[PDB]
DNA sequence: CTCTGAATCTCTTCCGACGCGCCGCGA
RNA sequence: UCCGCGGCGCG
DNA sequence: CGGAAGAGATTCAGAG
């Protein structure tokens, strides 16, 4: 099984799961700890935002390796987002500084 | 191909360091189209930038001092540019 | 985007709610079936929270982008894109306040505590069930008070309208804003001076702070109680359409449907003007639903659906591993990824993997795009598609253009350490099967029996360049773990490789002599000679000179022509002597350690493939195969069985005559089948090992065996000795589910049928084991993500931290074993103080040196028996620690570089191996040395022995060098047959004591006199008619009567004419005081020669948990109690069950009482002089009180030499460093004696770093420091206790930290690890560590 | 036709099936036998005895 | 003989790997 | 294009 | 279920 690219899930935009909806293997966290052990600072950086949860970066980067340009662009991962406002809804305020 | 870097790292010594000097000479090279200073050997611009690093051809300075004339070279284009547009309207 | 530096958090004021809100939902509406459209004022009103479709208006009125950004006028719907739908949050509106269940149900009432109150009480007023009273001068009733119905109707009817009484929610409200914090404040702090109760002082305390919280974050505590609730947007809780048309409501939209019908009901029931019980219902209704909503399930029994199960709150989106924190932003699902079964693949370079076709395909595609139309082969990208789609060749062509370079990693799940992800340069091959390179196969802890394996490609420049440089599998040759090589052989080739260099007395060829190795391997292939021929050959090989030149020398030498074929292969510089013998697995490791410690990394590899390809080709060639006829059964074996059968006949018809206990009948039993079970499999051994075969010159010689089995087990390659002993001989005892050994063991071997009751017996066994590890995996991955969150702030942030404070390592030595040597504890970390030559004053090994293998080799040659060394508990580093207090990194070498994260590698180096861990009288000299006592005071009698005083005297064996060789402690008041210093040889008897006794011992000769003692009160007149002679006993305290409670039996020792005797070098008399139940076996008045004794007295986990509940920090049930304080022990006050001790110092002031108890066994005799850190009473030993005693360096020591303990044990190694730092993870809370002149309050945990840079500026500035201590948390809390209150949420209990952090108005900075992993911006760990630094600068500058 | 390893059997104490093996060799073994008795279309009783 | 503190007992809450694959069902 | 719950199954 | 930890409530011992 292999997934270039595809559907995306509604709530957490994140890749489907699994062969029948053509979705992504799993990143796991002991493979996030298996990185961190290396200094591979940037290709973590690449598993989190552009590759998996960026809506636009995923789109800036697909543009530029069609235009095989290998830049990167590393937006705000909208599960946070999703987390920022269910803590909000539970009536704790939450909110960035120094913007 | 390239099978270790690690004569590379032994000139850099800080492995990451040398992975962010490679990083940004691979980027100049790809979109600013700055051609190799070696032979190229249908390989790709990454090992070529380790090659040139381990050739010692290319280090952090070495990039800073290139940075820093090229910038001059643009500032000169543009104040010959300004004194052509200058010479244009008297 | 934002770039934001910190996060912020507090309680949410209405108003500010209020102002996120885009409008109110007022119906629980949610969308309307004959077209899918939502009701306005709906859960989904698009009037609020936008259109459903990108410009789009509810009522058409417009269609596109002209009008973007309007208003229609027919509906409050705006012109915009579907992706506001995801912002905006809406708000309802209750007609009655409601508590916030979390601030209520949290395991501290954080309102209660506040307001003081009970939460019985809080919890019987904000559920309706009474009223509760805010008081009048004019009414004794004060405020507070707690009202049931009938008091309130009894008060109301005579006071009513003078007081007031409320229910829950509105009298809290009313009261939270009608009180005022300072005043409060300090009057809490005025009880807490003036009042002494402990749990009063720490209830004070903690009330204080949160007053000073409250005040310090400005939040007015009323708002705890919600007064308008948000509504979480509509996309976060979508409600999803099915088959048949239906829709999948989530929860959530259903716990808000509720609340709100509930909210709709209470406000209609008041403004028509219900009855007081009615509306009183309904609001008690109102808020059990917003409980639901919030937390549904926290408190008695949860809401629960038509599926009968409990609907997921919001505080279910967050708890638990499925919860939004582990789900998602932690362990995001990926693009570009495929996971394929695994293969073998033996054609392979070292650093390429064989990747499937149709994989490459798939994962390239855009990457194809691209290079398709760069190369101008397509125009647009639907060209692109359908053309790849169809496979026209040239992009067969054009993706083995494009990966010519380009890595990809590889990962098996789990990935237990981060050798479980490596990087490869892929080769194309048809199939479907990725393939391996077996080497590295053996480190990722995979198989090939259908693991499955996933591979991910790197998409950015630096991505790649990162993978190619740290990631690549020619990189991680050593392990981080140790510093032996990870990439070692197993298997076939190991089994090759030991045929090819195994040497046989006769062969094909013997004794001529090859001119060189070339001709060798000619006669091999020419099939003139055998290789296990022995042969002489003239061979060249090569040394590093003193220059570093490869200086040449070239010799005859004997050898074999196998020998000689593999040395073929070897670079050159190693010496010859390496391969000249039978080579096992352990040669094969030390040989690839060596040629990568003398040459460099890719002669190494290089050495690796052709040891791989070499190893395969022989052993096919050889043909080594198992048959039925090789497990050779040793025909003693039935005459063997036979006589252990017979004894135990014997031993049973004995126990028939009654002469013995049955139990010593089971043992004897048990004993004797293991003996023959012993005999049984050496004379398998002994038979199958070696064999006889003729000689050259026509004799028979003995050899070893090749019989198959035996050279797979002998090389090393698979398989032990207890393998082959059950294979064929008998295989012994077996355990009963409860852990005994059943008496009949299985005689039969495996080649033998086994019997069904010996199968059946034996099937105890396999499923105890499999269900062993099945339930060990959890709990080892469960303390791997524990050690993982302790020490993942960890980082190296500077090269040296200039502390001359370090740890004393000396070789590890238990019962005259040298379980570890000083090289290995000591190679790889950087001297603290520079190392003296043994018996001189001259520097052997300057200060801040790195010690290498030649340094250790050095200290070796002059036998230095102890190093100091930098260690990570001692470095002064500030959030951090410098390079040269780590020292060695083991995966490359040399001093470790700046900005590698330490913490996770030494968390993952103790997890990984934890999956192999097990979970459910006298002292005889071993070798020649000298005798010394570590400490000591003895006394010297007429029979010509020593009795010790010392109540932990150790024996230590002494190097003719200086180096020890064996160490044991002795007991209180054993005898010794030698003086100090003497020379001692093997099974030497030198000292003897009785174990089932304690002995009380007289310094000095004289005559005994009885004193403080009465027969019959302190002790009785034993006469033994059932045993012996008279004695005398003390009575205890129950038997003692009240007469004999202060009279405290002793004797006291005179001269010759009766005067009591002086201490010799005290004014204490002589006197030896009897404790309780003691036996004296002489009577009173009686001559005792100096150095005499009288006295007579009566008297194991598994791995996983013992390394558990040690970094857990766990309190020992039986404490061993230590002194506190210097000074000399007294007794004192008796009471029930407790001794109250006392220590009286020497010259201080302050004597100090405790409740010792009296069933365990005193080690004090009211004459002990002690010390800071002595024992008192022996027993399992806290790490707190140690910490406290003894300071760092001892917990330290203790935690290391306990876990490296159980680990060698098992037989795994890990450095100690590893260990080091997570102690000092565990070691970051201290707590304040004085504050100097600091703003620290007295007793509050302070964060070491903070106090440390505080009492540093401090001094610097020459006021007076604040003191502190350190105390030892367990990981779970330590973690807990962190700044970091994202890392905490993240971790575990995760609403109690929330509310903590939000009634705290804490601030997270975002500096470590996960926080930026939370954010998705570069760690500040590795490559992301010089991104920070401009960073920091910038903000330095900002 | 399918070529296994032997190291595993000792270390996964499978002693069984290398005596699978061995009485496989024997059954074919007297099948090639009658086989060739078939194939050389000889009496029916010569092979009725064996 | 009574009061307070400390100790003990009772009640409540939290935690016991990672990863894929199919089937059913679903107010 | 989808939230799961239950179940087996392989690591 | 079991084990461990924390908080609250109740009981016992020591001191007054
Ligand atoms: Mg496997
Ligand atoms: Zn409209
Ligand atoms: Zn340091």
């Amino acid at each position: 099984h292999a997934r270039s690219t595809g559907s995306y899930s509604l709530v957490t935009q994140q890749p489907l799961g699994g062969k029948a909806q053509f979705g992504g293997q799993r990143f796991g966290e002991m493979e996030v700890w298996a990185l961190e052990a290396y200094g591979a600072a940037y290709t973590l950086q690449e598993m989190l935002t552009v590759k998996s949860d960026d809506v636009n970066g995923r789109t800036k980067m697909y543009k530029n390796i069609v235009d095989g340009n290998h830049q990167m662009e590393p937006g705000m991962p909208e599960s946070f987002n999703v987390l920022l406002k269910e803590i909000r809804s539970l009536g704790i305020n939450i909110e960035l500084e120094d913007e | 191909a390239r099978v270790t870097v690690q004569d590379a790292v032994e000139k850099i010594g800080n492995r990451f360091d040398l992975v962010l000097v490679a990083a940004r000479r691979a980027r100049q090279m790809q979109v600013g189209g700055k051609d190799p200073l070696v032979p190229e050997e249908n390989d790709k611009t990454t090992v070529i930038a380790l090659r040139e690093i381990e050739e010692g051809l290319i280090n952090n300075q070495i990039l800073d001092v290139r940075e820093r004339q090229e910038q001059q070279e643009q500032e000169a284009a543009e104040l010959q540019a300004v004194t052509a547009i200058a010479e244009g309207r008297r | 985007t934002e770039e934001f530096d910190a996060i912020k958090i507090a309680l949410a004021s209405p108003d500010m709610i209020r102002s996120w809100s885009f409008g109110e939902v007022k119906k629980p509406e949610t969308i309307n079936y004959r077209t899918f459209k939502p009701e306005r004022d709906g859960l989904f009103c698009a009037r609020i929270f936008g259109p459903v479709k990108d410009y789009e208006c509810l009522c058409g009125k417009y269609k596109r982008l002209k009008h973007r950004g309007v208003i229609c006028e027919k509906c409050g719907v705006e012109v915009t894109q579907t992706k506001v739908r995801r912002e905006r949050m809406g708000h309802i509106e209750l007609a009655s306040p409601t508590a916030h269940i979390w601030f209520l149900k949290s395991l501290p009432s954080r309102i209660g505590l506040l307001l003081d109150m009970p939460l019985r009480d809080i919890e019987r007023v904000l559920y309706f069930e009474s009223y509760v009273v805010i008081e009048g001068g004019m009414t004794n009733l004060e405020r507070q008070q707690i009202l049931t119905e009938e008091q309130y109707l009894d008060a109301l009817e005579e006071f009513g309208d003078e007081f007031d009484a409320k229910m829950g929610a509105e009298a809290i409200q009313a009261l939270l804003k009608s009180m005022d914090l300072e005043q409060e404040c300090e009057q809490l702090r005025e009880e807490l001076n003036e009042t002494n109760s402990e749990t009063k002082r720490k209830k004070l305390t903690k009330r204080i702070k949160l007053l000073e919280a409250f005040v310090q974050s400005g939040n007015k505590p009323e708002w705890m109680i919600l007064t308008v609730l948000p509504v979480l947007p509509p996309d976060l809780r979508p409600l999803v359409p099915l088959d048949g048309g239906r829709f999948a409501t989530s929860d959530l939209n259903d716990l808000y449907r509720r609340v709100i019908n509930r909210n709709n009901r209470l406000k209609r029931l008041l403004d028509l003007a219900a009855p007081d019980i009615i509306v009183r219902n309904e609001k008690r209704m109102l808020q059990e639903a917003v409980d639901a909503l919030l937390d549904n399930g926290r408190r008695g029994r949860a809401i629960t659906g038509s599926n009968k199960r409990p609907l997921k709150s919001l505080a279910d989106m967050i708890k638990g591993k499925q919860g939004r924190f582990r789900q998602n932003l932690l362990g995001k699902r990926v693009d570009y990824s495929g996971r394929s079964v695994i293969t073998v693949g033996p054609y392979l370079r070292l650093h390429q993997c064989g990747l499937p076709k149709k994989m490459a395909l798939e994962l390239f595609k855009p990457f194809i795009y691209g290079k398709l139309e760069l190369r101008g082969l397509a125009t647009t990208i639907k060209a692109a598609k359908k053309m790849v789609e169809r496979e026209e060749a040239v992009v067969w062509d054009i993706l083995d253009e494009v990966i010519r370079e380009h890595p990809v990693l590889l990962n098996r799940a789990p990935t237990l350490h981060r050798l479980g992800i490596q990087a490869f340069e892929p080769v194309l091959i048809e199939g479907k099967a990725i393939q391996l390179h077996p080497l590295v196969c053996a480190a990722y802890n995979a198989d090939f029996d259908g693991d499955q394996m996933a591979v991910h490609v790197p998409l950015t420049l630096e991505a790649q360049l990162e993978a190619r440089a740290l990631m690549m599998s020619t990189n991680n040759i050593l392990s981080p773990a140790n510093g032996e090589p990870i990439i070692v052989p197993s298997q076939d080739v190991v089994l090759g490789l030991y045929y090819m260099t195994r040497d046989c007395v006769n062969a094909k060829g013997e004794g001529m002599v090859l001119t060189g190795p070339k001709e060798a391997e000619r006669l091999y292939r020419s099939g003139l000679a055998s290789l296990h021929a022995r042969v002489k050959v003239r061979i060249t090989e090569y040394e590093k000179d003193a220059n570093g030149e490869l200086v040449a020398k070239t010799s005859l030498k004997d050898t074999t022509v196998g020998r000689a074929i593999l040395w073929m292969i070897v670079p050159k510089g190693l010496p010859y002597s390496i391969v000249n013998q039978a080579l096992g697995k352990k040669a094969i490791s030390k040989m690839l350690n060596t040629c990568y410690r003398i040459l460099g990394l890719k002669p190494t590899v290089i050495f690796a493939d052709q040891i791989m390809y070499t190893g395969f080709a022989y052993a096919a060639r050889s043909g080594a195969s198992v048959g039925i006829d090789d497990m050779v059964i040793p025909e003693k074996k039935h005459e063997i069985i036979s006589e252990a059968e017979a004894e135990v006949a014997e031993i049973q018809e004995q126990f028939q005559s009654g002469l013995v206990t049955a139990g010593e009948r089971y043992n004897k039993v048990i004993d004797i089948w293991a003996a023959a079970n012993d005999r049984v499999s050496k004379a398998m051994m002994d038979n199958l090992q070696t064999e006889t075969v003729i000689n050259r010159d026509g004799q028979e010689e003995k050899q070893v065996s090749f019989n198959s089995i035996y050279m797979m087990a002998d090389s090393g390659a698979r398989g032990s000795a207890a393998q082959i002993r059950q294979l064929a001989g008998m295989r012994g005892l077996m355990a009963k589910p409860d852990g005994s050994i059943i008496e009949t063991p299985i005689t039969a071997n495996f080649r033998e049928g086994l019997n069904v009751l010996q199968y059946f017996i034996s099937t105890h066994g396999a499923r105890k084991g499999l269900a062993d590890t099945a339930l060990k995996t959890a709990n080892s991955g469960y303390l791997t993500r524990r050690l993982v969150d302790v020490a993942q702030d960890l980082v190296v942030t500077e090269d040296d931290c200039g502390t001359h404070e370090g740890i004393m390592m000396t070789p590890v030595i238990e019962g005259g074993d040298v379980k570890e040597p000083l090289r290995d504890r000591v190679l790889g970390r950087v001297t603290a103080e520079d190392v003296l030559k043994p018996g001189t004053a001259d520097i052997l090994v300057p200060r801040n040196t790195l010690l290498h293998e030649q340094w250790c080799d050095l200290l070796e040659e002059n036998s230095v028996d102890a190093v100091k060394v930098r260690s990570v508990v001692s470095c002064d580093t500030d959030f951090g620690v410098c390079a040269h207090c780590y020292g060695r990194d083991l995966a490359r070498g040399h001093i470790i570089n700046k900005g590698e994260a330490i913490g996770v590698i030494a968390a993952q180096s103790i997890g990984e191996p934890g999956t192999q861990l097990t979970m459910r009288s006298s002292i005889q000299v071993k070798n020649k040395g000298s005798i010394k006592l570590s400490n000591v005071k003895s006394v010297v009698n007429s029979s010509g022995k020593l009795v010790i005083t010392s109540r932990n005297t150790e024996l230590k064996l002494i190097d003719e060098f200086g180096r020890t060789k064996e160490s044991y402690k002795v007991p209180y008041g054993a005898v010794l047959a030698k003086g100090d210093g003497e020379q001692v040889a093997g099974g030497e008897t030198v000292a003897n004591w009785d174990p089932h006794t304690m002995p009380v011992i007289t310094e000095v000769s004289g005559f005994v006199r009885f004193t403080d003692m009465i027969d019959g009160q302190t002790i009785t007149r034993q006469t033994d008619e059932l045993t012996g002679l008279s004695s005398l006993v003390v009575l205890d305290s129950a038997e003692r009567t009240a007469g004999g409670k202060d009279l405290r039996p002793a004797l006291k020792i005179v001269d010759a004419q009766g005067n009591d005797v002086l201490i010799p070098g005290t004014d204490m008399p002589a006197q030896y005081f009897l404790p309780g139940k003691a036996i004296v076996q002489l009577e009173d008045g009686v001559q005792i020669s100096s150095g005499d004794t009288l006295a007579r007295i009566p008297q194991i986990t598994g791995g996983l948990p013992r390394v558990a509940d040690l970094f857990e920090a766990r309190r020992p049930k039986e404490p061993a109690i230590l002194a506190e304080i210097s000074g000399i022990v007294s007794f004192g006050k008796e009471t029930k069950g407790k001794r109250r001790l006392v220590i009286t110092p020497v010259d201080g002031s302050d004597p100090y009482e405790e409740m010792i108890p009296k069933w365990r066994q005193l080690n004090v005799f009211e004459g002990e002089r002690v010390e800071r850190g002595d024992v008192i009473s022996d027993g399992p030993e806290a790490p707190h009180d140690i910490l406290r005693l003894r300071g760092v360096h001892a917990v330290t020591r203790y935690i290391v030499n306990e876990v490296q303990d159980v680990y060698r044990l098992q037989g795994v190694k890990i450095n100690d460093k590893h260990i080091e730092v997570i102690v000092r993870q565990m070691l970051r809370k201290a707590t304040i004696v004085n504050a100097g002149s600091s703003d620290f309050l007295e007793g509050e945990q302070v964060e070491y770093s903070r106090v440390k840079i505080a009492n540093r500026e401090l001094e610097a500035n020459g006021k007076v420091g604040a003191t502190y201590s350190r105390d030892l948390l367990g990981i779970t809390k330590a973690s807990l206790a962190t700044e970091s209150f994202i890392s905490a949420a993240s971790f575990q209990e995760t609403t109690r930290v929330l509310t903590e952090a939000a009634v705290a108005g804490k601030r997270d900075e975002l500096r470590g690890l996960k926080e930026n992993v939370i954010v998705g911006r570069l760690i500040p760990a590795g490559t992301g560590y010089a991104y920070h630094q401009d960073r920091m600068r910038r903000r330095a500058a900002g | 036709d399918i070529v296994l390893n032997p190291l595993g059997v000792p270390s996964r104490m499978n002693i069984g099936q290398i005596l699978e093996t061995h009485l496989g060799m024997a059954a074919k073994g007297i099948g090639d036998k009658i086989n060739a008795m078939l194939k050389q279309q000889q009496e029916v009783a010569k092979l009725r005895e064996f």
